[PDB]
């Protein structure tokens, strides 16, 4: 099955009706202010109204900040994109920071285009050069069209092509039985293989053998294809053809993440507006997410200035788990959060709190629930305990060696002697960096 | 236009096996699935 | 229901910059308002822009955060005009490690300039009647139909080719051009592509041309410097214009094609026209850019820039010697200083109201008051976020008039920059790196 | 007195790791003695990872140098078993000037996570003894021998096609696939190509396959994640994959990639083994790094990690301050920290009689006193080096067992860090840069 | 018409026959110690005698050391290349720092060489190949007929790989030229165009002449050029210097090999008199911004016997040295280069010279200013400083058309300068506000 993830318990907001924020809800105890500034948030995305929206979370290390904002994709679905970024991913040697903000804005936003298919495929009967009976003393012989036939598990269908198709299939191998991909609204005529019904007759043959296709001779089909802006750059950055020789050893050479010019960006602009226009092209916009933006440098962020005020910036949030800091790329400037003040001022904050030793309690009881594991009353008493002292995560990590060493000692449920030979065994944090002052002298 | 294609498979030497031949031997001038019907054929030849 | 790739935005909303005829700065008009003196000196950069007979020239917009300094440019960009060039470029994009900084200013400078130059082709429309080839050179002729009259014509090799390699057929309404040897498919008839062979082939339908077949045509089209730069030093670089792999081009390359270009206006072939280079925050911008800058602007072809400075009494980037607005005194004496007055009291009302006309928001009376204090003490974007985010909890009650207990259910969701520092004070022995 | 490409090494003396169904350490286990605790939650978080069940998890070991984190942690990557993918790489590693470290510890996530698969294929491989083809469609055949038994197989035109053009000639051992239809050249025999003078320049020799001819059999095939990326992204991911010189690569086809696997998981055709990845010497790492382990934890899969720090408090490089084990307070609580206990008087007789096997030099009970004393004052690897440095002049000095004698030369020959640091002391000023 | 440029008004030195400076002569005014020194630099670049010569110029900001630079540029005349460079052009991702200054040189020394080429084109009436025994085409026969008349000539098969290169066909008008191999076609001959009514390719009508003339041509190139020509194979017929011509043109270091070797070959032409080598002129601007590194090759580089002469612009005063974190030098250059170097001094504008520019730019500008309106800009000109008065010229003239007054006022210099603000101003306006800021 899958594997537990750490945010897998959280399935979204919870929200209610009226708007307010449910007490416990999918598996999210607490937060009643950021659940329902998130809740507005996401009336937001659905709303569509405006554009490079920058949303701030703040709060101590712990809080679930993160757990509230991949809440959002979960309670929005799987219409709109989500992409979630960390800001280390920001700095790299080929591609420029710049770019990679921009590559992004891209990723966010999708589209979604629905196109009609008309096939036909089958195993070839019989070919025959249909010749009409015109005799002209210009020219003696005259063929008016060349008949192809089609067979199917479904059923059987001969088909009358201009004789200008014929010399492509005199052009290119065409045997009897041959499985072949022919497209009505292209024209082009391509050779799949051999059908699976001659294998039989030789032992050993260099041509693959593919079955037979089971349905209809003519197959209509209309599929709705959901392709990124992010991909329309990337197509339009290099060219997918390989008849070019340049396009042959290009592909040859490895590929590197390149620079994308603003035109490129303006004739995808103008392309979506007229495909939106005809109302063939869906268009929806995406979720950006950032975590670890104070690890950002000074020069990203006066471009997200430039980034956020421009109309096509799809709706960015943040995540911030340090308070007042220097910030990075300049030694002796220090800003709260540890973002400069001119971004920190458009962008919208949100605080968060920690939990009380009672959340603590319940959340490690729905961690417990989602990890399939039985808690007694005392030692989850105790385990609070042990969480108030030091931190939730600590108290939630304790759950696994507990449950595998409750098994292997034959008890199904976890208990007091079981957590605290865990807690014995393991040191916390806190513990480990008390004991490394003593004995700092000698590492 | 595609020939009639052949309606009985090719078949085993040993006919407690038969199965679509996968090699002929030249030897007892008999196709033959694995070498365990080999041994037979070739012990009967 | 429809939405297009744009959407609302801060500096979306503004259609201009609100003059006169005798330029002297509006009030109220083309979504600004208020700072009559930075009005008036855009209104004065915008003729002398629209004069184009000086080249060579730098501007610089200063004053307070929240005076509108991006608002002015944003001004001046939309009521300069469709057919003048502008480009937007900040500091912080002009930084690759593709190429360098200095060849960056360079394609900003060579890319303001616009060059619009206009062609005049002949090229025939009709609706294909039928289409006859013989290969032994393949020798065909092509005969077309229009309402106005049918004709006859013959096809050569390489037009045989042509159509040949676009799969032109009879009934198929096409566009051939004599000097040019494009064949360009517009669609099908409808009659005579009512009846077709057993494929069935469903794309496209286009009715029949009417008039003359051969036509004369006059198609206009403008060219940046930057990319005739990169056409011509990539020898048939056409892809390397969207791919942006090129750097780092030869400047006797450049220097040729400035030859080229005034010979060029010389005969009159192609014009130039001027534009605008928009630089915000510059003040980040390392001082090498800046001398390079400052020699740089006194070519011919270097076009008039506007560059905005937030603060002031800074150090540059690279030197530990503070300077104003973290300029050198040799670009900020050669450049002039345009200071934006903070906006007052009663322009906020008027900023404010303009959004309701914009979001298409009603506000009632009594919003103004307490709405308009919170722009006094707090930020007017955080103001205008509070209009936006006061307008969904609005719907959220389903009510047509704001009420002043929606802004205050937005005021307690979100707080201020000052509040979550100040809670960040509290907090902050928790937070890391205090 | 044949030498494999691996020898004696510190951490090549243990193999394996002892334990009980209680988890109880054993005193001596594998040449293992100490550690009650560490190997205890090394045996628990060892079977948790033979479990599996959950992902993004982080265990950090704590204790003095020389406790033998090292030890411990191959310790468990040998009890784990083979055929787990298991990746361990030094926080230098990490550096390089073509790929960034973001895509350096990213391939370091993906490439400890395998995949198990079932695929069944036939494949016919033999030695050639004739060819013979007859064209009027050209009908052949050709003669194969193996140790069990010959055969002939009748081939096709196309299939006479493919030996033909690559010039197949008889006496050559070969493997031929019916469903793909390729050729496969393995060499030539021995007593055949013993018959030519002279060889080309690419041949080799193999010996007469045995067993079936024709086999027709399902094998488990064992695949890495980190081999799909570089095939996926290029048309030739082989070439890439052993020449590492990808780089640089797209989230958007790893996020495909997870994608399929996932269908694959849907399907139930193949199933995913979790891995282990093991980094030494954490306690110097960027902090971009630190900031990126908390996705790298977060996310929806991911190998177990294994850290070891070295030192309890060091500035982190790049920025100034003062935190535990060098790494970030945030990051800190998302780690399991395990410590550890140094080695006793007492046990630095067993692990160094442990020792002794290794070399297979016997020693007395009287050099271990003053051996152990060595491996107490001092740091117990210059003793390690101290016995095997002694057993040389013990086989000068042609005795049968090392004396206190050996010990005491070769520690007249060899000085410690501290005595080195004494005499450079003396003699410092005339060292250069003192 | 052409733009206008700050330092378009300035036509040269302005210097007299004697060597003395005219107190305003070629757009200028002041500075006669400056230019006088000037006058006799331009007699040493004009002399060409000498090499490796080195002359900074030292002055305030705004003092027209750069209109100085480019006054001598035009009074060298065009045929004496001035290759302009900036401290910040040096630093270049592809190629080291030394490489720049390196090839500057060759940027700035200019080559004049007259090549003889004889041409043979006009239509292609037949063209066969030969074949031979190894199928390989060992020659190739093509006729060629004109209105003089018609001439059969045998062509090489690489000749021949480049007409099947350019889709040479029978009745096409080429251009073949022998020396450098190279083929180009024409186009297709106006007579046939009569048979299609439609065609794409464009026609031209059948040259005049003998086919095979021999001409001289003079052109003129530089030493960088032709460094960079032998440096990568970028023209030829070759198909590896057409895949090469595919490639994209990155910058490589050259070899000092490949540099001796071009002043071999170029002494050749020397000894042959075909070739005239003239001598350039560099100019550094900013050269405060260049590094220590930079100065540090600019040693061997001034002391190079080859090395054409070298100006350099220093607008500033003590300053660190770029690079040595440290020690602080005059003019931002080490005593080192600054002891090589030879100084020229420059001094401020006066008041009454001040105004002199103001007139002269505001004539160039176009516009029409009154005394008064001149007697006010020179007054606040001299308050604050020269640029911002040369600034204040357009926008006033701008407020003159909108009013409709045909000269400038002072009511229209009033309200410019009210609404633009100066330096010191602003900058102590920034005091008040600094908190906010
Ligand atoms: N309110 C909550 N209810 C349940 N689990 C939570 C809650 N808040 C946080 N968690 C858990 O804590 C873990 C770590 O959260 P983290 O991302 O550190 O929060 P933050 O980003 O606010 O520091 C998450 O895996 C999440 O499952
Ligand atoms: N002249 C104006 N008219 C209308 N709105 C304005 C004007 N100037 C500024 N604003 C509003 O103030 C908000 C913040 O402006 P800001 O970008 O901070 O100005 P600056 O760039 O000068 O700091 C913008 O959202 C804009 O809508
Ligand atoms: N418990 C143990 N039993 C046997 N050998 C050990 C033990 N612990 C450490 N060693 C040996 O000590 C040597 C040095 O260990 P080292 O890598 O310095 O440990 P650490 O990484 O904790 O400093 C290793 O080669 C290992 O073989
Ligand atoms: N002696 C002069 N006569 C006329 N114009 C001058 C003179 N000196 C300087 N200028 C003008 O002043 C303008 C600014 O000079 P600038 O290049 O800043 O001097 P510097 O290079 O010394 O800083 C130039 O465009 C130039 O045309
Ligand atoms: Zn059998």
């Amino acid at each position: 099955t899958q594997r537990i993830a750490s945010h897998s318990h959280v399935k979204g907001l919870g929200l209610d009706e009226s708007g307010l924020a449910k007490q416990a809800a999918s598996g999210l105890v607490g937060q009643e202010n950021a659940r329902e500034a998130c809740g507005v948030i996401v009336e937001l995305i659905k709303s569509k109204k405006m554009a490079g929206r920058a949303v701030l979370l703040a709060g101590p290390p712990g809080t679930g900040k993160t757990a509230l904002a991949l809440a959002i994709a979960q309670e929005l679905g799987s219409k709109v994109p989500f992409c979630p970024m960390v800001g280390s991913e920001v700095y790299s040697t080929e591609i420029k920071k710049t770019e990679v903000l921009m590559e992004n804005f891209r990723r966010a936003i999708g589209l979604r285009i629905k196109e009609t298919k008309e096939v036909y495929e089958g195993e070839v009967t019989e070919l025959t050069p249909c010749e009409t009976e015109n005799p002209m003393g210009g020219y003696g012989k005259t063929i008016s069209h060349v008949i192809i036939g089609l067979k199917t598990a479904k059923g059987t269908k001969q088909l009358k092509l201009d004789p200008s198709i014929f010399e492509s299939l005199q052009k290119e191998r065409v045997e009897a039985g041959d499985v072949i991909y022919i497209e009505a609204n292209s024209g082009a005529v391509k050779r799949q293989g051999r059908c699976d019904t001659y294998a039989t007759e030789f032992d050993l043959e260099a041509e693959e053998y593919v079955p037979l296709p089971k349905g209809d001779v003519h197959k209509k089909k209309e599929i709705i294809q959901d392709v990124t802006l992010h991909d329309l750059d990337v197509a339009n950055a290099r060219p997918q053809g390989g008849q070019d020789i340049l396009s042959m050893m290009g592909q040859l050479m490895k590929p590197k993440k390149t620079e994308i010019t603003d035109k490129l960006r303006g004739e995808i602009n103008k392309v979506v507006n007229k495909y939106i226009d005809q109302g063939i092209a869906e268009l929806v916009p995406g979720v950006l997410f950032v975590d670890e933006v104070h690890m950002l440098d000074i020069e990203c962020f006066t471009y997200l200035h430039r980034a956020l005020e421009s109309s096509i910036a799809p709706i960015v949030i943040f995540a911030s788990n340090r308070g007042n800091c220097v910030i990075r790329g300049t030694e002796d400037i220090t800003s709260p959060h540890g973002i400069p003040l001119d971004l920190l001022d458009r962008v919208m904050i949100i605080r968060t709190m920690l939990y009380t030793p009672q959340e603590m309690k319940q959340i490690i009881k729905i961690r417990a629930q989602t990890e399939g594991i039985n808690i007694s009353e005392e030692a989850l008493n105790h385990l609070g305990e042990i969480g108030t002292k030091t931190t939730l995560r600590y108290s939630v990590q304790l759950l696994t060696p507990a449950n595998l060493l409750a098994k292997i000692n034959g008890k199904d449920s976890i208990e007091k002697e079981h957590v605290e030979e865990i807690s014995e065994l393991f040191y916390d944090a806190k513990s480990s960096a008390k004991i490394l002052a003593d004995q700092q002298d000698k590492y | 236009q595609r020939p009639s294609p052949s309606g009985p498979p090719p078949r085993c030497s040993v006919p407690g096996c038969p199965h679509p031949r996968r090699y002929a031997c030249s030897r007892t001038g008999q196709a033959l699935c694995s070498l365990q019907c080999y041994r037979i054929n070739l012990q009967m030849r | 229901d429809v939405t297009r790739i744009e959407r609302i935005g801060a500096h979306s909303h503004i259609r201009g910059l609100g003059l006169d005829d005798a330029l002297e700065p509006r009030q109220a008009s083309q979504g600004m308002v208020g700072q009559l003196a930075a009005r008036r000196a855009a209104g004065v950069v915008l003729e002398m822009i629209r004069e184009g007979k000086i080249a060579g020239r730098a501007v610089l917009i200063a004053g307070q955060p929240g005076t509108g300094k991006t608002a002015i440019a944003m001004g001046m960009a939309q009521a300069l005009g469709p057919d003048t060039p502008f480009t937007a470029i900040a500091g912080s994009e002009i930084f690759s490690l593709e190429m360098s900084k200095t060849e960056a200013l360079t394609q900003a400078f060579r890319r303001s300039i616009g060059v619009r130059i206009k062609e005049e082709t002949e090229i025939i429309e009709g609706e294909v009647v039928e289409i006859q080839i013989d290969r032994p050179s393949k020798v065909g002729k092509l005969t077309l139909k229009t309402t106005e009259m049918e004709t006859i014509y013959d096809l050569g090799t390489k037009m045989i080719e042509s159509l040949t390699k676009d799969k032109v057929q009879a009934g198929d309404v096409i566009t051939i051009d004599k000097a040019t040897g494009k064949i360009s498919k517009l669609g099908r008839s409808f009659t005579r592509a009512r009846d077709y062979d057993a494929m069935g082939s469903q794309t496209k339908f286009v009715q029949c041309p009417d008039g003359e077949l051969q036509k004369r045509k006059e198609v206009v089209h403008t060219v940046s410097l930057h990319e005739i730069d990169v056409i011509n030093s990539r020898t048939q670089g056409f892809l390397a214009l969207f791919s942006g792999d090129t750097g780092e081009i030869k400047s006797e390359v450049r220097e040729q094609i400035n030859a080229k270009v005034a010979e060029w206006r010389e005969e009159g072939k192609a014009e130039i026209i001027p534009g605008v280079l928009f630089i915000d925050e510059v003040h980040m911008l390392d001082i090498e850019s800046f001398s390079f800058l400052n020699r740089a602007l006194e070519s011919d072809m270097a076009p008039v820039l506007i560059m905005a400075t937030n603060r002031g009494i800074t150090r540059i980037r690279g030197t530990s010697y503070q300077s104003p607005h973290g300029i050198p005194i040799d670009l900020l004496d050669r450049l002039l200083i345009v200071s934006t007055t903070p906006y007052s009291e009663k322009d906020t009302k008027q900023i404010l109201r303009i959004r309701c006309e914009e979001e298409d928001v009603e506000m009632s009376e009594d919003a103004y008051t307490v709405l308009t204090r919170i722009g006094l003490e707090t930020s007017l974007r955080y103001a205008i976020q509070l209009i936006t985010a006061a307008s969904l909890v609005c719907r959220k009650r389903k009510g047509t008039e704001v009420q002043v207990d929606d802004i205050k259910r937005v005021y307690s969701l979100f707080l201020d920059e000052s509040r979550s520092t100040q809670y960040m004070k509290e907090y902050q022995d928790a937070f890391l790196f205090n």
